């Protein structure tokens, strides 16, 4: 059923017939975490993002798609220094319109309490007017008072 | 420990190697 379903994803890859392969890519790894959802080694995500993004690499009609964004967000999290994802992406011009793309680079920061570049960051998102702006800005905000909170 | 996270410039080599 678990099985099952792998099954039927692994097919789909091969035989998907419409124009948007990312759809797969993105339902599949979805499943994934709907059915996994404190991992397991058993859960496959790791290699499933690994061979998503080998899958559709260069593929720049997805370099502003949030699904594509997520399976490099995703895998970023699973490496022993997710700060070379983030470079990359931004090097790449990988999501660097979206909002998304900054608050997590900018969270990776902030968890290391690196907290100035964690600012740049976000005024950077801000400088590019990255989407949803008046999201990233509330991030922004939220951010600058978690760190107020910690220098009281 | 390093052990099963994977290595981001590593990935990003196997990538290009086809």
């Amino acid at each position: 059923t678990g099985s099952q379903q792998k099954r039927a994803f692994e097919y789909e890859i091969r035989f998907y017939t419409g124009n948007d392969p990312l759809d797969v890519w993105d339902r599949y790894i979805s499943w994934t975490e709907q059915n996994y959802p404190q991992g397991g080694k058993e859960s496959n995500m790791s290699t499933l993002l690994e061979r998503a993004v080998e899958a559709l690499q260069g593929e720049k009609r997805y370099y502003s798609d949030p699904r594509f964004l997520n399976l490099w967000l995703k895998l970023g999290r699973l490496c022993n220094e997710p700060l070379d994802m983030y470079s990359y992406l931004h090097n790449q011009g990988i999501g660097v319109s979206l909002a998304q793309f900054y608050i997590s680079w900018a969270e990776e920061y902030e968890a290391r309490e690196n907290f100035r570049k964690a600012d740049a960051i976000f005024q950077e998102g801000i400088q590019q007017k990255a989407e949803p702006l008046e999201r990233l800005q509330s991030q922004h905000r939220q951010f600058q008072a978690r760190v107020s909170r910690q220098t009281l | 420990s390093s052990e099963n996270k994977i290595d981001f410039n590593d990935f990003i080599k196997r990538l290009k190697t086809g």
